[PDB]
């Protein structure tokens, strides 16, 4: 497929995300 | 056999034993080094059994669990060659903690309290204690093979 | 209208498809059915005949609205409603709508029936998914006996513990389709997951085909040295058959036919639920639920637990599919959003599909409904574009809100009726209607 680069970029965000609320709550 | 099984009696001096009595071995105990170990309380027929298949092939350890007979089951009755009454023990069975998959190792945490009185439920397999610190699980089975 | 023809009466259910469209009544052993746009009449087809309830039966409804599943502890059936016809009189053309039939004494020790579900993404609605007393799952093909029905997380021989997943109190499909949760109660409460859980002719349109292929390229891309063996071999097999199904798809069905030995997978986890509530340690997770949160598969998982509490979670990691692999756990990750205490015996959760963001809890006497729309929006947006700074200051607190009084857990239905959405409340006694906004 082409919208590669856009699906992995939307998995990172997801990740980066995770973290946010990992360290949002105690 | 690796180096990670035991067996006890040795593997030499069950080899040694008459074709008689290697049907009413007592006392035997195969373990894993690392994993845990089985002691079978009743006597055991080891007949037509190759004495390493113990090891790693019939009796087998992994985390927290221990299967005894590989896929395809020799169908053994009670009270037929190994399938008899034994004591299992396994080691760090601690409850772990959900947000990190890691083993909580404090004997005061709410989760001990509730592992223990989950153990104490038999799952056909019923509990004889729960190390605290060690984390060290052991309970009775009816029939090893089952 | 509480003033529909169908409705007047004298066990009861309701159900609604294609965005409250057609409605679909059972009562008396009469399946009821009216396309609010297009009959002037509704239609019957008694089954008593075939089956006569008791207040003991479940029945569920395909989304599509196409088959019925009605069953209790000992047998399944499935019909499939007539639309269609009009005059459903030949006894020949009546027995035509019975699809399938199964009773747990049709096997040689016989484990009981806890709950059904359908494939969500299986063709014509084909696939059941059956979970036993046994914790053991079954798919059955409704339209196929030349497929022996599929058994998953079959018992063990071990000992010690987590053999398998035991304990399991409830089963919700992702909103991607192909992965299975479950909720467990070994422990107090855990989610495992079968990924990919797939009916034998998968239901697949080339935007979702194009998606997982795509995610899939995203992890092979992905891999290093460092990556765990395990891991990299399932990347690889998960980027193979996906590539497979790429070529063998029909994009004029948007379907796809799937080999018995893709379909046997061993589940995965526990998740990790991270950060876990402190409190819940002395509960027991009681029901899970997925909601959808936008238009690209983007969802929230809902649990249930005995202090009358909800953990709303979202999934951070992408899992890899795998088959072989015992307690296979990676990226088995969800973190919690947020919290809901609503100190009632919380009896269930439903969620309908046209409405996304929102959750109805069935307490005790309430049927109350959560709204996360107002955190969940963002957060999808910023997921979508890539950006977290919309997440900096939003409160994640869901809007709790007072939908009815209920004596019976009632049967829900989203109804669209004259533009305007309405919630239909079903119950041996009574038969309400209620506004919904949106």
């Amino acid at each position: 497929g082409f919208k590669v680069v856009e699906v992995g970029l939307a998995m990172n965000t997801k990740k980066q995300i995770g973290d946010f609320f990992k360290n949002l709550n105690m | 056999m690796n180096e990670n099984y035991y067996i006890s009696p040795s593997l030499d001096t069950l080899s040694s034993y008459s074709l008689l009595q290697l049907r009413k071995v007592p006392h035997l105990v195969v373990g894993h080094k690392s994993y845990g170990k089985i002691e079978f309380l009743e006597p055991v027929d080891l007949a037509g059994i190759p004495l390493t298949s113990l090891g790693g092939v019939i009796i087998t350890f992994e985390p927290k669990t221990c299967i005894i007979y590989a896929n395809l089951p020799n169908r053994p009755k009670r009270g037929e060659g190994i399938n008899v009454r034994a004591r299992i023990t396994c080691f760090n069975c601690y409850p772990v903690d959900k947000s990190t998959r890691k083993p909580i190792k404090d004997p005061n945490h709410q989760l001990v309290k509730r592992h223990i009185e989950r153990l104490k439920k038999n799952p056909n397999s019923k509990f004889e204690s729960y190390d605290a610190d060690s984390g060290t699980y052991v309970f009775i089975v009816n029939h090893a093979a089952e | 209208l509480s003033a529909l023809p169908i409705f007047q009466a004298s066990p009861r259910y309701i159900f609604s498809s294609q965005n409250g469209t057609r409605i679909v009544f059972i009562q008396d052993n009469i399946i009821r059915w009216y396309n609010v746009l297009t009959d002037s009449l509704y239609h019957s087809l008694n089954f008593s005949r075939h089956l006569v309830l008791d207040d003991t039966f479940h029945v569920i409804s395909s989304t599509s609205g196409d088959l019925l599943c009605l069953f209790n502890d000992n047998e399944i059936f499935v019909m499939e409603v007539p639309w269609g016809y009009s005059n459903v009189e030949d006894v020949s053309i009546q027995d035509a709508f019975q699809i399938f039939h199964y009773s747990i004494d049709e096997e040689e020790p016989k484990s009981s029936i806890k709950k059904v579900l359908f494939h969500p993404k299986s063709y014509r609605d084909s696939c059941i998914v059956v979970l036993k007393e046994d914790d053991t799952i079954t798919m059955f093909d409704i339209l196929n006996s030349q497929e022996k029905p599929i058994v998953l997380n079959k018992p063990n021989n071990s000992f010690g513990l987590d053999a398998r997943v035991n304990d399991i109190t409830d089963l919700e499909f992702s909103k991607d389709g192909l992965t299975l949760y479950c909720l467990n109660t070994t422990e107090g409460g855990d989610i495992f997951a079968f990924y990919p859980f797939l009916p034998s002719v998968l239901l697949l349109n080339e935007k979702d085909l194009n998606l997982i292929l795509n995610k899939s390229l995203v992890m092979y891309e992905s891999l290093d040295s460092t990556t765990d063996v395990i891991v990299k071999r399932n990347v690889i097999k998960q980027l193979q058959f996906v590539s497979k199904l790429h070529e063998n798809w029909n994009s004029r069905f948007g379907k796809v036919d799937i080999q018995k030995e893709y379909r046997l997978a061993k589940v995965q986890g526990p998740f990790t639920i991270n950060p876990f509530p402190g409190e819940l340690y002395d509960y027991t997770a009681t029901n899970i639920a997925t909601i959808l949160i936008d238009n690209g598969q983007n969802e929230i998982v809902c649990v249930s637990f005995d202090d009358g509490s909800l953990i709303l979670l979202f999934k951070d990691l992408e899992m890899s599919m795998s088959w072989d692999v015992d307690n296979y756990v990676y990226n088995n990750s969800l973190v919690l959003i947020e919290r809901v205490k609503l100190q009632r015996e919380i009896k269930s959760l439903i969620t309908l599909p046209e409405q996304l963001g929102k959750l109805y809890v069935i307490s005790d006497n309430i049927i109350q409904q959560v709204n996360f729309m107002s955190w969940a929006s963002t957060l999808s947006k910023s997921i979508n574009e890539s950006d977290l700074n919309p997440l900096a200051g939003l409160k994640f607190e869901s809007k709790l809100e007072d939908i009815a009084t209920i004596e019976r857990i009632p049967n829900l239905a989203y109804i669209n009726w004259n533009d305007q959405s309405n919630l239909a409340l079903m119950s041996n006694k009574t038969l309400t209607f209620q506004n919904i906004s949106s």
